[PDB]
RNA sequence: AUGUUU
RNA sequence: CGCGGGGUGGAGCAGCCCGGUAGCUCGUCGGGCUCAUAACCCGAAGGUCGUCGGUUCAAAUCCGGCCCCCGCAACCA
RNA sequence: GCGGAUUUAGCUCAGUUGGGAGAGCGCCAGACUGAAGAUCUGGAGGUCCUGUGUUCGAUCCACAGAAUUCGCACCA
RNA sequence: GGUUGCGGCCAUAUCUACCAGAAAGCACCGUUUCCCGUCCGAUCAACUGUAGUUAAGCUGGUAAGAGCCUGACCGAGUAGUGUAGUGGGUGACCAUACGCGAAACUCAGGUGCUGCAAUCU
RNA sequence: GAGAACAGAAAUCUCCAGUAGAACAAAAGGGUAAAAGCCCCCUUGAUUUUGAUUUUCAGUGUGAAUACAAACCAUGAAAGU
RNA sequence: AAGCUCGUAUCAGUUUUAUGAGGUAAAGCGAAUGAUUAGAGGUUCCGGGGUCGAAAUGACCUUGACCUAUUCUCAAACUUUAAAUAUGUAAGAAGUCCUUGUUACUUAAUUGAACGUGGACAUUUGAAUGAAGAGCUUUUAGUGGGCCAUUUUUGGUAAGC
């Protein structure tokens, strides 16, 4: 008969990462987690409590309780034809902080200096990104860089 | 060489290297992991480890905090300024250990302005006692004992530095069942056999046997004894004494420091061979070779 | 010239490895008990294969530990059972060495048949200074190379102490 | 009896080696993968001739076995038992399936269809892919011709296309015979068997005197 | 007589024709799941600021 | 009470 | 679920029906008789009474649970 | 082809709980007889159907086969 | 700069074979009355810092060292792959167009960095 | 791998190497080395109350599990569990 | 279908940027596991046999069984490595910054946690493109035999299976 157990399909998933595994490095506990912050899940096989479920590996959630060796985490999880809030506790162990946003917020610290001091010097701010725009015009010389004429080569096996 | 020396080359691929202070046998990470792990619920709190480590000839006794970046003293204490007190032998036994948990308790009291309030045992007895909260005031200094890799034995050293540290003035959380003077045939400690090893009844018996005995081994154990004109029956005064001015004066005189830094260094890199450069291996590499001009 | 690499007896360890867990085993366990000085330790069997009626957790030999200037007796006591006389092939690799003696009643306490004869296994493990690297729970390591036991020094200590002699290759 | 190789000529399944989950294969009916004279140095046959697949498909193993003997025979018989060195570079490690359906008058009353269709090990085939070397052969550059027609005759065994090419390496090296020339002057390569060893500028230097003393 | 077992056929595109559609995020979302602990804490402390802001507006 | 062949 | 009955040497039974104590036959072995065998005669060996606990100045026995076998009777998740 | 069974000294068989390969009929040898048969003693006899793996070992715990057989194989 | 206590990252840190280490520290080391634990004071406990040593631990250096780490217009824009055609081919499969793009291999470099506190010729 | 009477090729004793090539009840996968394995000591957190959450999912039930809260305990020197 | 609340507007079967997750294609086996071809050198203390050896492995011939360095070929239920496609999250006023009020939580401690009062920042309010607008609710029909094509793919010799 068929098989869907908990952990079921997680052979790879749940694996250590060849050469890193036994004990969990300290650094994982000394992470401090705020109600708001935002995590990314990826289980340890190591800990098999707290664990979350193969679904929400990969997954990036917001915090929104914190107990002694858990957070809970809000993941919003598509099913059907719509998005249900799911919220999941989790051992430190199984999340890291997210940084999706850490270059958001080290933009959004450049652009209030950015503004202030458009605001003093003058009248300009662009604070908006832009993307990779096309090349504008270039002048490259051949100053001992001669064009080399380069042909197809014919075919052989050398095997 | 041998062959089981010069393990094989998958063997070195495939080794997973522990954490480096587990391979210097040094930290046990799995009780690391415990006494340093907070509740997630108060999101800055430190968790302060009196960590008591022995040595030979020295004691350390400090109090430690842990950060992403490393682990950091709040303040520490050792067996080689007891001297300072009026201790200048013995400086690892049950009595030092003891004597430098109170100084690391009053240190750290006296730093975090908690020296005033919770004056700890000051008449002490040998009696089971943990620092207790006063009514209507800030709580206690709590740490957590951390003995390390050392085995947790009745009469240990390292429970002399937690009584000590705990009759300072800091709240150390701990059972009276470790301590000289539990018996282990009922559930009740001897008071006046911990107020003994406190203040080196035990050192001092041994001194009057060894005395009223061959006086060979009198003479070569407590030479230094000896050579002080210590008797046997001075123990308890000088440590009654040591204990008083450690409360009088834990605030850390340290060395002057002679020689200074900088020269330290260059004395030290004098004696310190320096890696050869690549060119200098090909160079001693390329002299192997010509060597062998024929064969030898 | 060598300061603290004096090779030293650290223990001997007798051996009694009895075929059966009766009375005799008891027997046996007095005998290495009695020049000994010590309580020995019971030593239980392990598997049920053939040939000797031993079974799982049977107690089936008995062994004691001697360390120091008892010990050191105890060798030369059991060496004069074998005359000063041990095979080359009688030394490990790793610097430690054995031989079996029977008949043990030829030294000390005599037949009494209270008691029995048992032969016994004598074996001595040698190191250096700071063994303790090795057993200690701290800071954990392994003695280098130059301080190792060998067979050749073993076999070198064996014949200039006890103005002892080896035997063929 | 055996069935046609067109049922099991491509690459239909995924590759079904004897594992831990099958141990009932039949044994592969080619053995011998290494013949003529085999123990001959690496100086003494410096050409090299392919017999190469243009085509993804499966070789079955009794294919292998009978282009095998064919070539042998035939290079033997022209030029000696010991004038080449025959290596089959392919291995049938795919375990081909057959679902046994009885062949008889009311088989159906007795038979259960497609149902429970998973079959029995049949036999076994080697998967090549398009310019994987099928047959390696090296021999003197004299006995040229007799390599090649030896590997055309045994193509005949072979479904689909294969190609006789003559390798640049010298013998079953993986070096351009210039190469392989060059650094057996200047005294870099050791006969270790039917192969030699190579002198690598990595490694200890005690060894590298030791072995290869082109010093 | 047999018949078809399971296909995810058509399903995506039943599904889009009315969208999928984003959980309508709120500005003071649930307490459902927080620490009892901090959520009777928190309820002692909105009460006093409710009751502080009062008092505060003469 | 029974005890087979030569 | 209920009521009962039975378990004893290798095999079949008594002793149980209120503690004075393990027996009968076949079977095994040794010897005897016979020219030999069977019968016969004299010995020896063989259970400690289905498993435990309980009450007894000293229980196979009397009591209480439990294992196996059989008969009858009963049956709303 | 399905569902089952069994495979042990020459024959019939007992093993088997991760005991330990054994008993009768055979054979041999010695008894008994004048000599046979019958009996009575002692002994040998297998590399447990084959090959590979897991156990400290293995008929026995334990995989792919091989042999011998019993039941079913139906509605047109 | 050395060393120690606690560490962070967890081999650039590991492994093998030699060599060196001033000062301090660490260490080996000496003892068994006491607390304590063992068959054995070997481990563990306690005592001394005294009787001795850098032999070992440890640290550093060395090695066309093993491993590990890093980088590469090295292999290779190769393998693979998203999209396209009323493309080729009996087929197996393959070519082309717009994109993404490895791994092995080869070569070169490197062999712990660092935080808190204490201490040191 | 090297060593010790009986004792060999398997018994018991000793050392060295040993990244787990063992063991963790069972099927397989994952996980685990001062441990999650072996041995020892103490115990009943295999307890009470009613909620929340994850998988299966209709976001129903059941099973299983996760993290808390309010108690009472166990263990350890303790952090903790 | 009925609509309702709004419509400075909301969001998206899409891209970009930033940051995660994966173990498939490929690749690898002188890297673990399992397969697998061949030769070479050490193991006679290699398991040893033949032959002597008066006999010992002692001298050889040598079948192996290991070890060492190589070698040919493989894996859906192997793997160090590891794509492409697909996939989670973020790209702001529900933001950022500054000061300090509540608590019976928490801290050694006004320490922290959460919720706040007050104050400052609108041209690009912090990527692109689009937006017959967005959000919300009720109630009901039919359906709940499917099939075909490219591509990935399982069983099967194959099938308009
Ligand atoms: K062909
Ligand atoms: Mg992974
Ligand atoms: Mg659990
Ligand atoms: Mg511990
Ligand atoms: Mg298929
Ligand atoms: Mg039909
Ligand atoms: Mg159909
Ligand atoms: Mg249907
Ligand atoms: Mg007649
Ligand atoms: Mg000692
Ligand atoms: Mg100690
Ligand atoms: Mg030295
Ligand atoms: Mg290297
Ligand atoms: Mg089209
Ligand atoms: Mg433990
Ligand atoms: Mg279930
Ligand atoms: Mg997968
Ligand atoms: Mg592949
Ligand atoms: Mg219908």
């Amino acid at each position: 008969g068929k098989s869907h157990g908990y952990r079921s399909r997680t052979r790879y998933m749940f694996q250590r990462d060849f050469r890193k595994h036994g004990a969990v490095h300290l650094s994982t506990y000394l992470k401090v987690y705020k109600v708001g912050d935002i995590v990314d899940i990826k289980a340890n096989g190591s800990i098999q409590k707290g664990m979350p479920h193969k679904f929400y590996q990969g997954k990036t959630g917001v915090v929104y309780n914190v107990t002694k060796s858990s957070v809970g985490v809000i993941i919003n999880k598509m099913v059907g034809n719509r998005y249900l809030e799911k919220r999941l506790n989790l051992r430190v162990e199984h999340i890291k902080h997210s940084k999706c946003r850490q270059e958001f917020l080290e933009r959004v610290k450049a652009n209030a200096a950015k503004r202030a001091e458009a605001k003093a010097q003058g009248v300009a701010v662009q604070l908006k990104r832009q993307p990779a725009q096309p090349r504008e015009s270039r002048i490259v010389s051949t100053e001992g860089n001669v064009p080399q004429t380069l042909a197809p080569v014919p075919y052989e096996t050398f095997i | 060489a041998f062959q089981k020396d010069a393990k094989s080359s998958a063997y070195s691929s495939r080794f997973q290297t522990p954490f480096r202070r587990r391979r210097e046998g040094k930290t046990d990470y799995y009780q690391r992991k415990r006494l340093v792990t907070q509740h997630k619920a108060k999101y800055n709190t430190p968790k302060y480890r009196l960590v008591v480590r022995f040595t030979n000839k020295d004691i350390i006794c400090q109090i430690i905090s842990s950060t992403i970046t490393g682990d950091v003293v709040l303040a520490a204490a050792y067996s080689h300024e007891l001297p300072r007190y009026g201790i200048t032998h013995g400086l690892t036994n049950w009595a030092a250990a003891y004597a430098t948990g109170l100084l690391i308790a009053r240190r750290t009291l006296q730093k975090l302005g908690l020296d005033e309030t919770y004056k700890g045992v000051e008449e002490v007895e040998g009696e089971y006692e943990l620092t207790e909260a006063v009514e209507d005031g800030p709580r206690p200094f709590k740490v957590f004992l951390d003995i390390g890799l050392q085995r947790t034995t009745t009469g240990a050293r390292v429970f002399g530095a937690l009584k000590g540290a705990s009759d300072g003035g800091l709240y150390v959380p701990h059972s009276e069942n470790r301590f000289p003077g539990w018996d282990f045939e009922t559930e009740e400690i001897d008071p006046e056999l911990l107020r003994s090893y406190i203040f080196g009844g035990h050192v001092s018996q041994y001194m009057e046997e060894l005395a009223d005995d061959d006086e060979e081994r009198f003479s070569e154990l407590f030479k230094g004894y000896l050579a002080d004109d210590i008797d046997a029956d001075s123990l308890e005064d000088i440590y009654t004494s040591a204990h008083e001015a450690i409360r009088a004066d834990p605030a850390f005189k340290p060395t002057e420091k002679k020689f200074t830094k900088e020269q330290y260094a260059a004395e030290s890199k004098k004696y310190r061979q320096t890696k050869l450069s690549k060119e200098e291996r090909a160079a001693r590499v390329a002299a192997k070779i010509a060597a062998l001009a024929g064969q030898q | 010239q060598n300061p603290m690499r004096d090779l030293k007896i650290e223990k001997l360890v007798l051996n009694i490895s009895v075929g059966e867990s009766g009375d005799r085993l008891t027997r046996a366990s007095k005998v290495l008990e009695q020049l000994s000085g010590q309580t020995p330790v019971q030593s239980k069997a392990r598997y049920t294969v053939r040939t000797f009626g031993i079974r799982r957790n049977e107690k089936i030999a008995v062994h004691v530990t001697v360390r120091g200037p008892k010990a050191e007796e105890i060798l030369e006591r059991g060496l004069k059972v074998k005359e000063y006389q041990l095979r080359d092939r009688n030394f490990s690799a790793t610097g430690n060495f054995g031989f079996g003696i029977d008949e043990h009643i030829d030294l000390g306490i005599k037949y009494d048949p209270s008691i029995g004869i048992f032969g016994m296994d004598f074996y001595v493990v040698m190191n250096r200074p700071g063994a303790r690297v090795t057993r200690r729970k701290r800071c954990k390591g392994t003695v280098g190379n130059s301080h190792k036991t060998t067979k050749e020094d073993t076999v070198s200590w064996f014949k200039q102490k006890y103005d002892a002699d080896v035997l063929d290759k | 009896a055996r069935r046609p190789a067109r049922c099991y000529r491509y690459q239909k399944n995924k590759p079904y080696p004897k594992s831990r989950y099958n141990r009932a294969v039949p044994d592969s009916k080619i053995r011998i993968y290494d013949l003529g004279k085999k123990k001959a140095t690496v100086d003494e046959f410096p050409l090299c001739v392919h017999l190469v697949s243009n085509e993804l498909e499966q070789l079955s193993s009794e294919a292998l076995e009978a282009a095998r003997i064919c070539a042998n025979k035939y290079m033997t018989t022209v030029s000696g038992r010991d004038a080449f060195h025959l290596r089959v570079r392919v291995h049938p490690f795919h375990v081909l399936r057959i679902n046994k359906m009885l062949s008889c008058a009311g088989a159906d009353r007795l038979q259960q269809g497609m149902r429970g269709a998973w079959g029995k090990p049949h036999g076994l085939a080697a998967r090549v892919d398009i310019g994987q070397i099928i047959f390696s052969v090296r021999t003197k550059d004299s006995n040229k011709d007799v390599v090649v027609e030896g590997l055309r005759r045994a193509r005949y065994k072979f479904p689909g296309q294969q190609k006789i090419i003559l390798s640049k390496k010298w013998g079953f090296t993986n070096l351009d015979r210039p190469e392989y020339l060059k650094k057996r002057e200047a005294g870099e390569v050791k006969d270790d068997g039917a192969f030699v060893k190579f002198l690598s500028k990595k490694g200890s230097l005690e060894n590298n005197i030791r072995e290869f003393p082109e010093y | 007589a047999k018949s078809k077992n399971h296909t995810a056929h058509n399903q995506t595109r039943k599904a889009h024709r009315n969208g999928i559609k984003k959980p309508k995020t709120y500005k003071y979302p649930s307490l459902k799941g927080v620490d009892p602990k901090f959520r009777r804490n928190h309820k002692h402390a909105l009460h006093g600021t409710a009751k502080a802001l009062a008092a505060a507006k003469k």
